[PDB]
């Protein structure tokens, strides 16, 4: 069917990475 | 709470063309929203690094910074006569945006030694009430220098000023006048008052003394 | 392409001052303003914000009852009424556009305002001059001077002979003293032959031109 | 190009990485939106890892009185495999997901996700006070979750989605200035009212003063009592029914009057920004990701070719007050207008603010 949703989960955080 | 910006080189010293860096921790992760800027004092602030790589328009190329976590670098490759101020560290993630404390950049030299002259205090002055000897360090090339204000063979109180200067920019070296401020009733019952400087050039403590 | 600072200046614990920020050479819209200020022995601190274009403000902590930050966007200016003034709140207080859209760091500066404030008079500087003598000479050149002692509102620049020493001419930075005033010692150094020290205290209107001997 | 952006499942049994939120569409060439996420075998089951890419309507609807509540109805949705790489979609990782697998090895499993021209920009209507849920308009998000096949359940901790934005910015070059020209002559006088309008410039950054140029040649009978100047934001909303509007979001009434048989040259100058538009429930704004302050919505960018979603545009539009009265009383409008189309969106940033 077509589907609802609530207020604002989880938190968006941020890792690191290879200098290439 | 609020987030501790702190550059871990209080001061810095080092010469044209070199590589030197400035780092500076964030009380807690800041996400890469760090700004770095530039200021000689009087003049304003300048902007240098935003984002923590991304350079300014305008802004030499020589320029740059890396992010480690919490630990943010500046770095500057083969720097010029312009790139000598004290630099500060931003942060602006959190909204109470904050600043380093400030990372001073000297100049190294080689070590001139301060010609420490002394004044007895003028006469219009001691007309007032109180008086004041300027002990005057000169052109000296170790910022860290001291000076140990003395009035027969006992040293001060706390009633002593202290006032260097920037660098000059040719001549490279500093300047200093620590003041010794004591009431006119205080001057004339004490014998001799002497200024002993320790600076690093020379090597025996240097003393000079007036009781005009 | 500038901001210029004004209405700081000298007043009275408990009371207020109201600074202007002209700025130019941009959009207030697409800007948004900001006031660091910048104790002189001391650091940086930002105090208050402004995005005209979406209309909030955002305060330091330490200024949140006192301290009010406005935009005149016809007028292209940005205001800070700083209220109810206390012993800390004294400093060089700064403009400072950033990018009103994906701030990238204070980019432009203006020179800024000095705002002062504590309990003690507007005090007319004492000059007293720093004769050469005997063990102000050495290698050949000799130590004039000048002290300019107990004066309270924001420091003074010095001119040696009127202006005419540009070269060893020492010009230090001001000293506070227990007494709550603003002491500062000048200096030049001149060859053994034969250098007047000229003060001009701005914020009082007194001028000085003693004689070293 | 050292930082990504992960986003974890509650129960960490999914771990997503993107390198980038916001996926840059030159009417050409869009951005591809390029990741990986790390199935911790711990907390493994025998059920398959997709990865799915929506866009969608987020809309409250208004009988429902319960605040908070938002209905997502997708438009464009693609569903990717990559629970093994059994299947036959052997496809060359980029450089993004190339250095990823180095950090975080054969766990992290790479998804390809293409978004074709055609279809909307991130773009969210602004929520009145009354509103306090998610924000509505269209959005784009990527969830990945666990089931054992794609028509099963999907729990909300063996689950998590992440909503990125597909954006635009001002082209290089510029288009022309614009301008236009209107012009009514009156039934009892024919000699004309001509109306005459510029813009400085076709392309506007966001905040920026917007000036016009107005140029009126009178030689009506009739006189122009005021000028009415309006920069209007126009929607068009394409969905299952089609709806659109045309709002104000920075105008001025000027009590400039023009004579009969008079030239009238003034120019008005009249910046757009939401401050002053809070009220608007409903206004164009662009895309959230969950609820910070966005700005004024960007035009939306199209190519020569019922388009899908939400699109934006800007004219500024000139109406010219005419008296009434002489001869059909107050029964035939006398108005004369102009609308002056215009693009107003961002610069290629060569993009986030202080958040807390």
């Amino acid at each position: 069917r077509t589907p609802p949703s609530l207020g604002p989960s989880c938190t968006t955080a941020s890792s690191s990475l290879r200098k290439d | 709470s609020d987030i501790q910006m702190t550059q871990s080189p209080s001061s810095l010293s080092a010469s044209v063309g070199d590589r030197v860096t400035i780092t500076c921790r964030a009380s807690q992760s800041v996400s890469s929203a760090v700004a770095w800027y530039q200021q000689k004092p009087g003049k304003a602030p300048k902007l240098l690094i935003y984002s923590a790589s991304s350079l300014y328009s305008g802004v030499p190329s020589r320029f740059s910074g890396s992010r480690s976590g919490t630990d943010f670098t500046l770095t500057i490759s083969s720097l010029q006569p312009e790139d000598f101020a004290t630099y500060y560290c931003q942060q602006y993630k959190y909204v109470p945006v904050t600043f380093g404390q400030g990372t001073k950049v000297e100049i190294k030299r080689t070590v001139a030694a301060p010609s420490v002259f002394i004044f007895p205090p003028s006469d219009s002055q001691l007309k007032s009430g109180t008086a004041s000897v300027v002990c005057l360090l000169n052109n000296f090339y170790p910022r860290e220098a001291k000076v140990q204000w003395k009035v027969d063979n006992a040293l001060q109180s706390g009633n002593s000023q202290e006032s260097v200067t920037e660098q000059d920019s040719k001549d490279s070296t500093y300047s200093l006048s620590s003041t010794l401020t004591l009431s006119k009733a205080d001057y004339e019952k004490h014998k001799v008052y002497a200024c002993e400087v320790t600076h690093q050039g020379l090597s025996s403590p240097v003393t000079k003394s007036f009781n005009r | 392409v500038q901001l210029v600072e004004s209405g700081g200046g000298l007043v009275q614990p408990g009371g207020s001052l109201r600074l202007s920020c002209a700025a130019s050479g941009f959009n207030v819209y697409s800007s948004s303003i900001h006031w660091v200020r910048q104790a002189p022995g001391k650091g940086l601190e930002w105090v208050a914000s402004i995005s005209s274009y979406y209309g909030y403000t955002y305060y330091a902590d330490s200024v949140k009852g006192r301290f009010t930050i406005s935009a005149d966007t016809s007028k292209n200016t940005a205001y800070l009424q700083m209220n109810s003034l206390r012993a800390e709140d004294t400093a060089v207080y700064y403009c400072a556009r950033s990018r009103q859209f994906w701030y990238s760091g204070l980019d432009y500066w203006g020179q800024g305002t000095l705002v002062t404030v504590s309990s003690a008079s507007t005090k007319g500087p004492s000059v007293f001059p720093l004769a050469p003598s005997s063990k102000s000479t050495s290698g050949g050149t000799a130590a004039l001077g000048c002290l300019v002692k107990d004066y309270f509102p924001e420091p003074v620049t010095v001119s040696w002979n009127s202006g005419a020493l540009t070269s060893g001419v020492h010009t230090f930075p001001a000293v506070l003293q227990s007494s709550g005033l603003y002491s500062l010692s000048s200096v030049v150094t001149v060859p053994s032959s034969s250098y007047i020290c000229n003060v001009n205290h701005k914020p009082s209107n007194t001028k000085v031109d003693k004689k070293v001997e | 190009g050292t930082r990504v952006f992960k986003k974890a499942s509650p129960n960490g049994k999914l771990t997503v990485y993107l390198g980038k939120r916001d996926f840059v569409d030159h009417i050409d060439l869009v951005e591809p939106v390029d990741g990986v996420v790390l199935v911790d075998p711990e907390y493994l089951k025998e059920r398959r890892v997709y990865v799915t890419l929506t866009c969608a309507f987020r809309y409250g609807r208004e009988d429902l009185d319960v605040l908070g509540l938002t209905f997502r109805k997708d438009l464009f949705v693609a569903n990717v495999q990559s629970f093994p790489p059994a299947p036959e979609d052997k496809k060359p990782l980029t450089r993004l997901q190339e250095r990823l697998i180095k950090k975080l090895g054969e766990h992290a499993y790479p998804f390809t996700f293409e978004i074709p021209p055609n279809l909307p920009c991130s773009v969210t209507l602004q929520p009145g006070p009354e509103d306090t849920g998610k924000a509505c308009g269209v959005d784009y998000e990527v969830k990945a979750f666990c089931a054992e096949n794609l028509e099963e359940k999907i729990h909300k901790r063996n689950s998590v989605r992440l909503v990125i934005r597909k954006v635009q910015y001002a082209p290089e070059r510029p288009g022309p200035q614009p301008t236009a020209e209107t012009t009514r002559q009156f039934l009892m006088s024919d000699k004309p009212l001509h109306l005459e309008a510029s813009l400085d410039k076709e392309i506007y950054y966001h905040g920026e003063p917007i000036s016009v140029n107005v140029h009126v040649t009178n030689n009506t009978n009739k006189t122009v009592k005021k000028i009415k100047i309006s920069v209007r934001q126009y929607a068009d909303i394409c969905l299952f029914n089609t709806a659109q509007y045309k709002c104000p979001v920075a105008m001025e009434e000027a009590d400039d009057t023009v004579a009969p048989s008079s030239t009238f040259c003034k120019v008005y100058t009249l910046t757009p920004f939401l401050a002053n538009n809070r009220e608007k429930r409903g206004l164009a704004l662009d895309g959230k990701l969950k609820h910070e302050d966005t700005n004024l919505a960007s035009s939306t960018l199209l190519r020569e070719g019922e388009i899908l979603g939400i699109i934006v545009s800007y004219k500024v539009k000139v109406k010219l007050v005419v008296s009434r009265g002489g001869l059909l009383g107050d029964l035939a409008s006398s108005d004369v207008a102009v609308e002056l189309p215009f693009t107003l969106m961002h610069p290629k940033p060569k993009p986030h603010v202080p958040e807390h």
